[PDB]
């Protein structure tokens, strides 16, 4: 019976991995735009160069 | 940015003719009040008249 409830446990725990992933999503996804933002700012650096 | 470039160029190029026709009226202002002719101003009239 217990080995039984036991096997429940493992669900939870990969449910819990699962949850990382959600987290490792959100966290590479954020650098996207990080990546956007930073070399937007790029574009305004020729941007000035032009206005040189 | 290329357009903003453009578009001063055009301003300047522009904006230029501006003071040169300013010069060149007042050169004509000038002649004209340096001309003295009255045989003009007949003439001028009859030929208006004509035009009439």
């Amino acid at each position: 019976d217990l080995a039984d409830a036991q096997a429940q446990v493992k669900q939870e725990l990969d449910a819990a991995k699962a949850q990382a992933a959600q987290l490792i999503e959100q966290a590479n996804r954020r650098a996207a735009q990080l990546i956007e933002e930073a070399r937007t700012q790029a574009a305004a650096e020729g941007e000035r160069i032009r206005q040189q | 940015a290329k357009e903003a470039v453009d578009q001063e160029i055009n301003s300047a190029r522009e904006e230029l003719r501006q003071q040169v026709a300013a010069l060149a009226v007042t050169g004509a202002e000038k002649i004209l009040n340096q001309q003295v002719d009255a045989e003009a101003h007949n003439a001028m009239l009859s030929q208006l008249a004509a035009k009439l």
